[PDB]
């Protein structure tokens, strides 16, 4: 299947309180593998997965020095954007970036991207051609014209097609993905008068992607069902539940279905008093 | 820019059993700006040793983080997570419900 190498970058100004806080986080297949945090006396790029200590001290010095350079460029960028938007020097602001390459099963580049946001809104994005830019407002247009006139898209296309895929191709290459199957159970809770709540739980699963449904007579109860957003247990696994309110005494007419990539086939379960 | 209001869930790592040590989570998502203050409370009083995960953000730019603390639930103790963030006029408190 496909693989991804992506970096998520945050720069937050804190006028009067010190230097901006800068973070870079690297993900292989949506799993954190390296992190740089500026909030230290001697900030270093650090491994975050069990396989990254293989890299020598040469790797860590180069990446640390790269991240420190990026940090200082985003410090400048934060100041630049105050000019572009005519904002005062007293407020905190945030720049974010997502940058990366996704390759198919065949090792060919599927998608490369470089997307910037300012204070929670899209700012500029490199287009799929890896040759042109989409600007979100008239401020970002200024950056666009600067980058068109500096061969930035050229420098990016060479990174995304070249070094990104090369590093990705070798990173965790170990190519296949962990799955932990959900364990499921149903709980029973009282409601006012002649109704009860049935809650179908899925616990201990990985990855987060999952679907829970409740069926009455073969049909999924989309309208009446309450769902929580999937949430981490804190140990690497995830949790989710779905509930329905049903008539007292009709609990055995309802079936929970759990769908997860780890399961040989979906779980079906009912309230078991 | 924008402000996004944090979404909060308070829940245990393991199914709760009275008297058995466990971990209480406060999972806070979908917020912007990234500055946030998260407290966990037992019977109304701040819990001292609350650990914070590293902060991350999603494809929609919004931030998320997990706060957690050791706890030993009992039948009558009350737990809550309180979050202060510029998107909200007052701090939001969400109580732990052992059934959710
Ligand atoms: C926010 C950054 C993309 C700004 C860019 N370096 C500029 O000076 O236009």
């Amino acid at each position: 299947g496909p693989h991804s190498l992506r970096y998520f970058v945050t720069a937050v100004s804190r006028p009067g309180l010190g230097e901006p806080r800068y973070m870079e986080v690297g993900y292989v297949d949506d799993t954190e593998f390296v992190r740089f945090d500026s909030d230290a006396e001697n900030p270093r790029y650090e491994p975050r997965a069990r396989w990254m200590e293989q890299e020598g001290p040469e790797y860590w010095e180069r990446e640390t020095q790269k991240a420190k350079g990026n940090e200082q460029s985003f410090r400048v960028d934060l100041r630049t954007l105050l000019g572009y938007y005519n904002q005062s020097k007293g407020g905190s602001h945030t720049i974010q970036v997502i940058s990366g390459c996704e390759v198919g099963s065949d090792g060919r580049l599927l998608r490369g991207y470089q997307q910037y946001a300012y204070d929670g809104c899209d700012y500029i994005a490199l287009n799929e051609d890896l040759k042109t830019w989409t600007a979100a407002d008239m401020a970002a247009l200024i950056t666009k014209h600067k980058w068109e006139q500096a061969g930035e898209a050229e420098r990016l296309r060479a990174y995304l097609e070249g070094t990104c895929v090369e590093w990705l191709r070798r990173y965790l290459k170990a190519t296949l993905l962990r799955t932990d199957s959900p364990k499921a159970h149903v709980t029973h809770h009282s409601r006012p008068e002649d109704k009860v709540t049935l809650r179908c739980w899925a616990l201990g699963f990985y990855p987060a992607d999952i679907t829970l449904t409740w069926q009455l007579n073969g049909e999924e109860l989309i309208q009446d069902m309450e769902l929580v957003e999937t949430r981490p247990a804190g140990d690497g696994t995830f949790q989710k539940w779905a509930s329905v309110v049903v008539p007292l005494g009709k609990e055995q007419y309802y079936t929970c279905h759990v769908y997860h990539q780890g399961l040989p086939e979906p779980l079906t379960l009912r309230w078991e008093p | 820019g924008i402000q996004k209001t944090p979404q909060i869930q308070v829940y245990s790592r393991h199914p709760p059993e009275n008297g058995k040590p466990n971990i209480l989570n406060c999972y806070v998502t979908q917020f912007h700006p990234p500055h946030i203050e998260i407290q966990m409370l037992k019977n109304g009083k701040k819990i001292p040793k609350v650990e914070m995960s590293d902060m991350s953000f999603s494809k929609d730019w919004s931030f998320y983080i997990l706060a957690h603390t050791e706890f030993t639930p009992t039948e009558t103790d009350t737990y809550a997570c309180r979050v202060k963030h510029d998107s909200m006029a007052e701090p939001k408190t969400v109580y732990w419900d052992r059934d959710m």
